[PDB]
C-alpha cells in the first residue's frame, strides 16, 4: 500500500474556498511513486510544476482553486499488479 | 443499495432524458396540436456539487424524429422534426 | 437515422425516468444539515399520454436505498444509508 | 398477409368519442385468422361478446369507448408463423 491514509469507497471531506491553497493530502511512501490525480468524471490534474506541485509529503498542492476543483476527485497509483485510489470530496 | 459513487455520478452533471414539449422546440406551431405532444430529449442537468454551479451543454448534436399532426379539419400530416441533443455537459459558474 | 414514429410514441408516452430530487426535500426535518450530494436520482412517471387531459401517474413504487454523506454544522460528517420511494410502474389517468 | 388495408410503420387515426363506439377497422381476408388487440404498451383487449366484438369484416367494435381506449393500438395475427401488425391512434 502507497497511500499513509487507509482506503475508503467513501471519500474525505475537504473545506476550501475560491481563491486560497487547497490540499489534497494523500502522501504516500517513496518519492518514485507515480499518482495520478483525477477529478470526477473525466478530469486528470497533470502536475506541471507551478500551479498543481505534486508533493510526496503532503500530496497534490493547489494555489487558487477555482470552482473546477469542486466535487469528487481520486488520488491514484499502481503498485505490485494492483490499482490503489484515495477519495476526497471538496465543499465550499 | 447504491453506492455512494454512483449516487453521485447520478446526480452530479449529466445528459438525461426528458420530457420535452414538442412546441417548446416549434412555437411557431400554435394552431396545432403534434402526435405525440412531447418528445424525449437528452438534457444536461444536476446538482454540480455546488449550489452555485449549474449543469450546461458543453456539446450538443441533431436528432430528427417522426411526429403526426392532426389537424384542425384540413386533414392529418407526417412531419419529421429536427431537435437538439445534449451530448457532453459540464459545470459552469451560474 | 430517423428516429420511427412508434420509438418517438414509445419513449414519451408514460414512463418511469430518473429525474433529480433534492434530498432535503424528500427529509424536510432535515433542513438545518446539509447531504452530499443534496440532489438525487429517482425514478418518476412523466409522460403526455396521447391526451391533454391525461397524465402519467405511479401504479406502484419501491424503496432504493442509497449512500450519502451527511454535513453537520460544529458536529462531525456521516456516512449516511438514506431510503426513498421510486414509482416503478406507471399508467395513464385524468386530470 | 391477413389484414386488408396494410398500417406497418405509420399508424392510421381514428377520432373517438368518450362513450360511444369505436372500431378499430383492422378488418382480414378470411373469418378464420385469430385476431389480437392490443394497447401500448401492455395491454390487450379481448372480445368478450358485448362490450367489445370481434367481427372479421369490421374489425373490432368497441362499444363504449372510455380514456382507457385513447392511445397506440394494434391489431395482430399470425399466419405460417409470421406476426403482422396493424397499428392505429386513438384520438379525443
Amino acid at each position: 500500500r502507497p497511500f499513509v491514509e487507509m482506503y475508503s469507497e467513501i471519500p474525505e471531506i475537504i473545506h476550501m474556498t475560491e481563491g486560497r491553497e487547497l490540499v489534497i493530502p494523500c502522501r504516500v511512501t517513496s518519492p518514485n511513486i507515480t499518482v495520478t490525480l483525477k477529478k470526477f468524471p473525466l478530469d486528470t490534474l497533470i502536475p506541471d510544476g507551478k500551479r498543481i506541485i505534486w508533493d510526496s509529503r503532503k500530496g497534490f498542492i493547489i494555489s487558487n482553486a477555482t470552482y473546477k476543483e469542486i466535487g469528487l476527485l481520486t488520488c491514484e497509483a499502481t503498485v505490485n499488479g494492483h490499482l490503489y485510489k484515495t477519495n476526497y470530496l471538496t465543499h465550499r | 443499495v447504491v453506492p455512494f459513487q454512483e449516487v453521485w455520478g447520478r446526480s452530479y452533471c449529466r445528459a438525461l432524458e426528458r420530457l420535452v414539449d414538442v412546441v417548446s422546440e416549434y412555437p411557431s406551431e400554435v394552431e396545432h396540436m403534434f402526435s405525440p405532444s412531447c418528445v424525449s430529449l437528452l438534457r444536461c442537468t444536476g446538482c454540480c456539487g455546488d449550489e452555485n454551479l449549474h449543469c450546461v451543454p458543453v456539446e450538443t448534436a441533431n436528432v430528427t424524429m417522426q411526429l403526426l399532426k392532426i389537424r384542425s379539419g384540413d386533414r392529418p400530416s407526417y412531419v419529421e422534426l429536427t431537435f437538439s441533443q445534449h451530448v457532453r455537459c459540464e459545470c459552469r459558474p451560474l
